[PDB]
RNA sequence: GGGCUUAAGUUAUCCGCCGAAGCUGUGGCAACCUGUGUGGUUGGGUAGGGGAGCGUCGUGUCAGUGGUGAAGCUGCCGGGUGACUGUGUGGUGGAGUUGAUGCGAGUGAGAAUGCAGGCAUGAGUAGCGUGUGACGGGUGGGAAUCCCGUCCGCCGAUUAUC
RNA sequence: GUACCCCGGGAGGGGAGUGAAAGAGUUCCUGAAACCGGUCGCAUGCAAGCCGUCAGAGCCUGUGUGGUGAUGGCGUGCCUUUUGAAGAAUGAGCCUGCGAGUUAGUGAUGCGUGGCGAGGUUAACCCGUGGUGGGGGAGUCGUAGCGAAAGCGAGUCCGAUA
């Protein structure tokens, strides 16, 4: 029972060439070269799906820092004040408030100022 | 599943628009050397193109000129158009059959030689289609 | 979805800083922050949201210690023996704009966007600047307590 | 089924070129398996697939296959099919009167039961057997079995407690 | 020396696109009876003449 | 690194914060243990051991299906934890082949300076094998490179003749 | 097996005919990939790029999802072989096809599973010209071990009936 490889073989090649359908040069034309980049692409995507948490937290923290420093309060004192006041609104909602509802963010800044240890 | 509106060169290149075309298959010259003149002749008026190609120094001018003349004649016969209001709407060169030959070299070696060939296609439409 | 600025959505302003007796390091950090717009809640690394900074009196920038004659600045033309060196005091006396731009660029990220943003820094060694039309507002370098 | 190994492919006796100096890979024969036109490495060779199944297993299987459709009431017994001379029309009837058309017939009489054998030979939905050749495959494939009287008698006589 | 690596498509095309020719310009024959296109400063292949509408000296017997 | 002593240096001390795929929260999957209502523990991994599968070809049987268009090829829209896939929807194509359950394998390729073919790269690049040709006319769709003629040059112990 | 007509010296094409189909036109079924081009959309001439990935404006499209991608972050190929390779260690220009754990023994030894069970099983061969079924117990393994062996035997051997 001789078996010809082509019908079964082309499936993974079509899959990989589809996955590599925006790459430059040989990486989008040649299966072997596309295969190497798809390994790197998968590794990068896995790494970046976990680094995305930190990237977005850093962005939120920077925006909160800017918005609170506009009110004469540093980010660390602002966060400690919120923690002491017991308001568990997170970095994300706080950044969205800073960009969108600056008055609500400033009210939270006042809450943190009042909840400061003052020591 | 095969049926009607079967594909055709006229349908692909013109698609119910007025005009005609001509193909020179198996031109015994290189596709790149033909493209060197096709790039110049593309987009011109047909009479200006043929008159210029009578003077173009490259050897590719002659086959391309004959193709343009044939396309002009086809248009004049099958659509009533006149030669003086046609312009070369499209023009391209594809690759045809290549022959492998051998050139003997020093120390008993043999070097490959590729005798290439080209297909030339020219599509001519009335000049009114230029701004359409 | 986190907010992201859209091209010209963030309006860029013009500040002017009098470098009179202000330490070069503080001036450069403040300028970099303003140029990149880190004081704005609309900040985004990939979109220029910063402001234009006009620095005046750059020839009177304060330096501590013996920096004015021992803190050196180097350039290389890319060919053997193509190094030139000049002290920061001489550079502030001669071409203060170059000194301030070097400090700010060193403190600013190494980006195409950072190169674009550094053009927004207009440094003049004297007390007068030609950008009255842009109407720069005075900016005071301050600190936030605790 | 058979293939030619690198030793059986024609030619390929000499080393194609020198081991070193040519810039080509080291080759030992033009009929090496990685060559086009070379020998097959582990291709098929002629063999027998017969298995030495124990007698008790083979017989018991036959008994179980027969017993399943004995309990399902798919065994009929006829004195014979066809009378005098032999047609296929007659037995087609006898069997259609029995039931359906995925059939097995037993006539055992290995030498001179030509009437029944040649009658049912050409149905193409009937399998005809001698009682001494029942075999499990055919019993399982059959949807019903019809024994001739002699067929059933001879099978029982050949194997009985 | 020998090419160390296969040149990329972008670089190969960057270099290859500069292998081209300019179109021959052609000028209308000054002879009113000819009106054909010929090379500048060259006798008209059709009328075989040269010069302005006046002069018009024969150059090629064609 | 910029820059920093007007510490952004050293040191003691206090108050905050940042910070990992660690921990916690939430949702899904899996292995194992346990009395079997719960729950607990665990799931980086090369050589390598164990377990369970996908896809290709042939084939027994049953159910089928196919010019109202099989295989193959090629789009789109989807699906699964993976190999992969749709009983979605087109195009091309023209004669086969699907599902269930067994059986048998020439059953899976990216590497062997692997083999065969096709085709790129270098590149319109190097070369076109010692040299003297010029012109008039002819032929022709097309002529430096064919024919004829006239000038001129070359060989001549050979570029001759046998 | 393309009459006839047109451009062409031809080659080739354009009409038309034949045919169910001619993009089945003889280089002729199907016609993949590398490779070479035309057209359209977006990006791209201040930029340092293992070519991706995450974030993300704008444009195009909206067949309201897709194409493209300014700009920011992070990020040193594949295989082999190595204490250790992105390695300036090896192999690979590219695609397509091919190319390596097979088979045979009433072999050796496990396991899963099925049959029979103090029993199990046949080999050659014979019959079935009708096969995959029946016969065939010659043998062979289990049924007692211990000893060089005679031998003795739930014992035996060394030993002195220790
Ligand atoms: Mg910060
Ligand atoms: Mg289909
Ligand atoms: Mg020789
Ligand atoms: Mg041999
Ligand atoms: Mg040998
Ligand atoms: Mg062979
Ligand atoms: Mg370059
Ligand atoms: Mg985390
Ligand atoms: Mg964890
Ligand atoms: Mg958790
Ligand atoms: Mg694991
Ligand atoms: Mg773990
Ligand atoms: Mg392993
Ligand atoms: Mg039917
Ligand atoms: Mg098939
Ligand atoms: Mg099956
Ligand atoms: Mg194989
Ligand atoms: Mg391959
Ligand atoms: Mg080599
Ligand atoms: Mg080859
Ligand atoms: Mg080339
Ligand atoms: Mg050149
Ligand atoms: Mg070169
Ligand atoms: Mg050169
Ligand atoms: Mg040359
Ligand atoms: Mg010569
Ligand atoms: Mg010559
Ligand atoms: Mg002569
Ligand atoms: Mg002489
Ligand atoms: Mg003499
Ligand atoms: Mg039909
Ligand atoms: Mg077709
Ligand atoms: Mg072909
Ligand atoms: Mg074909
Ligand atoms: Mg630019
Ligand atoms: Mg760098
Ligand atoms: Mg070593
Ligand atoms: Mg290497
Ligand atoms: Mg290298
Ligand atoms: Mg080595
Ligand atoms: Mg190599
Ligand atoms: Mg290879
Ligand atoms: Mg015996
Ligand atoms: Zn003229």
């Amino acid at each position: 029972a001789r078996v010809k490889r082509s019908v079964n073989a082309k499936k993974k090649r079509r899959e990989v060439l589809d996955q590599a359908s925006g790459y430059r040069g040989q990486r989008s034309r040649l299966y072997r070269k596309a295969k190497e980049q798809t390994l790197h692409s998968a590794t990068y995507s896995f790494r970046d799906r976990r680094a995305k948490k930190g990237d977005f937290r850093s962005l939120w923290i920077q925006r909160i820092n800017a918005a609170s420093r506009a009110q004469g309060m540093t980010y660390n004192r602002f966060i400690n004040g919120l923690k002491n006041a017991g308001v568990e609104v997170d970095r994300k909602m706080l950044a969205e408030l800073a960009v969108s509802d600056i008055n609500a963010f400033n009210s939270l800044v006042e809450v943190a100022k009042a909840s400061q240890p003052q020591n | 599943m095969s049926k009607t509106e079967r594909p055709s060169r006229r349908a692909a290149l013109l698609g119910d628009r007025p005009g005609s075309y001509a193909i020179a298959r198996h031109v015994r010259m290189s596709a790149s050397k033909c493209r060197r003149v096709i790039n110049l002749v593309r987009g011109m008026d047909a009479v200006d193109a043929v008159t210029m190609l009578k003077f173009q120094p490259q050897a590719a001018a002659e086959p391309i000129r004959k193709v343009i003349a044939s396309a002009m004649a086809n248009a004049e016969q099958t659509e009533g158009l006149r030669a003086d209001d046609l312009y070369i709407s499209q023009a391209f060169v594809d690759e045809g059959i290549t022959m492998r030959r051998i050139r003997p070299r020093a120390k008993g070696s043999a070097s490959r030689i590729l005798k290439r060939s080209a297909h030339i296609t020219v599509v001519v439409e009335p000049k009114e289609a230029r701004q359409a | 979805t986190t907010y992201s600025p859209k091209a010209g959505e963030v309006q860029r302003k013009w500040y002017v800083i009098d470098a009179e007796d202000i330490v070069l390091g503080r001036l450069a950090t403040t300028a970099a922050n303003l140029l990149r717009g880190k004081h704005k809640p609309q900040y985004a690394p990939h979109i220029d949201t910063g402001d234009f900074v006009v620095v005046v009196n750059a020839s009177k920038i304060a330096l501590t210690g013996k920096k004015a004659t021992d803190s050196l600045r180097y350039d290389h033309s890319g060919r053997p023996g193509g190094l030139r060196v000049t002290s920061i005091g001489e550079m502030l006396a001669k071409n203060p704009r170059r000194a301030v731009e070097r400090a700010v660029w060193g403190m600013m990220p190494k980006n195409k966007l950072s190169r674009q943003q550094l053009k927004k820094l207009k440094v003049y060694g004297g007390p007068e600047h030609p950008h009255a039309a842009q109407n720069p507002q005075p900016y005071e370098i301050t600190q936030i307590a605790q | 089924h058979a293939t030619k190994t690198r030793g059986q492919v024609s030619g390929g006796g000499k080393k194609p070129w020198r081991q070193k100096g040519t810039g080509r890979a080291r080759q030992g024969s033009t009929r090496a398996p990685q060559w086009v036109g070379g020998g097959t490495v582990h291709g098929p060779q002629p063999r027998s697939y017969a298995q030495r199944t124990p007698k008790k297993m083979v017989g018991a299987a036959l008994r179980g296959a027969l017993s399943d459709m004995a309990r399902d009431n798919r065994i009929f017994v006829v004195t014979s099919l066809v009378d005098g001379d032999k047609p296929s029309t007659k037995q087609a009837k006898a069997v259609l009167s029995g039931l359906a058309e995925l059939r097995k017939v037993l006539v055992v009489l290995d030498r001179s039961d030509e009437i029944d054998w040649l009658s049912v030979r050409n149905l193409s939905e009937v399998h005809v057997l001698a009682a001494d050749q029942l075999n499990t495959y055919d019993v399982v494939n059959a949807r019903t079995i019809v024994f001739s009287q002699a067929g059933l008698d001879a099978f029982v006589g050949a194997r009985s407690a | 020396a020998v090419p160390k690596r296969k040149m990329s498509r972008s670089n190969t095309r960057h270099r290859r696109s500069q292998w081209k020719t300019v179109a021959t310009k052609l000028v209308t024959c000054a002879n009113p009876a000819c009106g054909e296109k010929h090379l500048p400063h060259t006798a008209c292949p059709s009328c075989g003449g040269y010069g302005p509408r006046g002069d018009r000296r024969q150059v090629v017997e064609a």
